């Protein structure tokens, strides 16, 4: 998403929030 | 029976022994049991694995096309499935724990990682 | 044919006293601000709508301190504010408040929905009445606020049918099957409904 | 401004005869007209009978009908306070505002303002001063004469104000703010939009809008520094409290855009470089006895057309009540 929503969740839920990573892989053996 | 308020939903049925899984969709009421009595019969989802492993589904696509087609409401499991499929496109919370699997296995190429 | 002479004179009566003895918005609308529970119901709000109730304010609280109670004014929803910087906001055409609430609120009303800058005609009851995520446009900057400016593809075992139906009927017709979005209304789960559709328990 | 509408459309004289009537019809839990209020309002001649009004008007506020409380009957309550007292159980119902609840936002304001400083009434004027500020009102001459009279107090008053009547000072000025006559009606904006901002990063940005008309966009130092370069494209407060934030709970902003707090060095330049173009180019309590008598040609052309009006309204709403007594 652009950034300026991503931190529009990161508004909402300030007591409850974990972090993340960005994209998810190609594949996995 | 008269069901106030009642709608008609795609489910599914369990019809296996303990520990023995056997699905098989259903055009039924809302609110009649899992295992109670339907409208109207269809296919079958086998969800064990057979003989040189399959997970065998059954689907009468020409009836659900006339029950959807009608107005049915359908159940998260076999939303799924059409979109396993592609009767319907996929669905979206199989979408992300395809991708959180993925995580979680992208957690697994540090934790592979850091021992070696 | 046994007819039942009690169970139909038992059914006006309970219609009598859903209709007479009725508890109005007044006594089931206020909130405990400090232990979050409801009076005459006890059944607390969730979690997550806490900090509306306990630190902002409600619409006909704020409603309270006007001439005509607002006879054309604006009103915003916190909500509203803070997902969509597109002016999306109501007017207002009639008011219905309580008597029996004292530091009056919880009133009736209805009047002139526009979302996101598209407006809309046919004056409907507004939604969350009794909700405390609610703003109040001032009339000194009124008018830069409300400041406003295809097909899908198949899922491919539906496509699979199409194309062999084609090739059934005659005409070989290589163009792909392209069902619309076009006709498909997209508004959003923020959007809020007409209210009496729903009853007031 | 006093015998203009005090030829008052004579009726019956009495108030046990319907002081009885008003209760009885609460008591049985009907609702009240809005012509049989009227009809105890105009029976003023004492005080006793004010909070009589006071246990009455207070029992139809809450009433089924809690609408048609009329603007005359708001005004025609004005004549009989301003009869006998004007001084403080006529400000009783404007306090509470909403047990009674008359707001009459009209010419029907001023006439209880210009009527408070003929007794000089420095402290009963602090208050209608902060409760018409709240109202919806200043498309009116009274621009003027609120903005005459905050700068009596500005310069009567000297502390911190408040916690929240530092709040009262600014929001009592931009709603008058609506002055293309003249420079100081643009350097009184400077005055409110100063103040208002001091509260910014001291007290939070929900002060500005509790229960007072004010929006939620955290800039309002910016909402000064904008404007003087239109007044300089055609204010000694400002000075002590940019520098004032740059010396020594829910988060509802953004991550990008900056909590304002780290902007003071762009607070101080980019306003201290810009007083000089007034000086480039070309105190406040004197200018507003200037338009005492420039402006402020006594609007009664509207006042006595609302009594016409109303003159529409009394007879043909008693017209009414004549039929319900015959059918019957």
């Amino acid at each position: 998403p652009p950034e300026r929503e991503l931190s529009r969740l990161r508004r909402l839920y300030q007591g409850h929030l974990q972090e993340e990573s960005g994209p998810p892989p190609e594949s996995m053996p | 029976k008269a069901y106030r308020g009642g709608h008609l939903t795609i489910r599914l049925a369990l019809g296996g022994c303990t520990n023995r899984p056997f699905y098989r969709i259903v055009a039924a009421h809302n609110k009649c049991p899992r295992d109670g009595r339907f409208v109207e019969q269809l296919g079958s989802y086998d969800p064990l694995p057979n003989s040189h492993g399959e997970k065998l589904v059954a689907l009468n696509l020409d009836r659900i096309r006339h029950w959807i087609g009608c107005g049915a409401h359908l159940s998260k499991p076999m939303e799924k499935l059409l979109g396993l499929a592609g009767f319907f496109p996929l669905h979206p919370m199989m979408i992300t724990n395809a991708e959180r699997l993925r995580r979680k296995r992208a957690r697994e190429v540090l934790l592979a990682s850091q021992k070696t | 044919v046994r007819p039942r002479l009690i169970a139909e004179l038992a059914r006006r009566v309970r219609a009598l006293r859903e209709q007479l003895n009725r508890p109005r918005d007044s006594q089931l609308y206020a909130v405990d601000y400090e232990t979050l529970t409801r009076p005459f119901s006890g059944r607390r709000l969730p979690v997550r709508a806490w900090a509306d109730v306990r630190r902002e304010s409600r619409l006909l609280q704020l409603l309270g301190r006007l001439p005509l109670f607002g006879l054309g004014r604006l009103v915003t929803r916190k909500s509203w504010l803070w997902q969509h910087d597109e002016p999306c906001y109501w007017r207002l055409t009639r008011v219905r408040p309580d008597y029996t609430a004292q530091n009056l609120d919880h009133g009736k009303a209805w009047g002139i929905l526009t979302f996101k800058g598209k407006t809309e005609s046919e004056a409907r009851e507004i939604e969350h009445v009794m909700y405390h995520d609610w703003r109040l446009v001032p009339k000194h900057e009124e008018e830069a606020f409300t400041a406003f400016t295809a097909s899908v593809p198949y899922p491919p075992l539906l496509r699979a049918m199409i194309i062999a139906e084609r090739q059934k009927n005659g005409d070989t017709s290589t163009e792909e099957p392209m069902l619309n979005v076009q006709r498909i209304r997209m508004e959003p789960w923020d959007y809020p409904a007409k209210q009496e559709d729903k009853g007031r328990a | 401004d006093s015998h203009k509408w005090e030829a008052r459309e004579k009726e019956h004289y009495c108030l046990a005869d319907l002081a009885s009537l008003m209760d009885k019809t609460f008591e049985r839990k009907l609702p009240v007209s809005s012509l049989t209020i009227s009809r105890l309002i105009d029976n003023i001649s004492s005080r006793e009978e004010i909070d009589h009004a006071e246990y009455y008007l207070y029992k139809f506020r809450h009433s089924p009908n809690c609408w048609y409380l009329r603007n005359w009957t708001i005004h025609t309550w004005i004549r009989q306070c301003l009869k006998y007292d004007a001084q403080d159980k006529a400000l009783y119902t404007l306090v509470n505002k909403v047990q009674y609840g008359i707001f009459p936002d009209n010419f029907t304001f001023n006439l209880l303002m210009d009527s408070f400083i003929k007794k000089e009434n420095y402290k009963d004027a602090l208050s209608v001063v902060f409760e018409v500020m709240m109202q919806e009102a200043f498309e009116v001459p009274s621009t003027q004469l609120l903005s005459l009279y905050v700068l009596f107090h500005c310069l009567a008053k000297k502390t911190d104000f408040s916690w929240e009547e530092e709040r009262n000072f600014g929001a009592s000025l931009l709603l008058p703010g609506l002055k293309q006559k003249n420079s100081v009606g643009f350097s009184s904006q400077l005055y409110g939009y100063a103040l208002l901002g001091k509260v910014e990063l001291q007290q939070g940005l929900r002060a500005v809008y509790h229960n007072m008309p004010l929006i939620w966009k955290p800039g309002y130092l910016d909402r000064a520094l904008q404007v003087m370069e239109k007044v300089a494209a055609s204010e000694a407060l400002d000075v002590l409290g940019a520098v004032l934030k740059a010396l020594t709970k829910l988060v509802e902003q953004l991550d990008i855009e900056e909590t304002e707090q780290s902007k003071l060095p762009q607070y101080l330049e980019r306003f201290k470089a810009l007083h000089s173009k007034l000086q480039a180019l070309g105190l406040t309590t004197q200018l507003v006895k200037e338009k005492l008598s420039t402006c402020e040609a006594e609007d009664i052309a509207t006042y006595e057309q609302n009594l016409q009006q109303w003159h529409l309204d009394l007879v043909q709403l008693i017209q009414r009540e004549q039929q319900q007594r015959e059918q019957a």
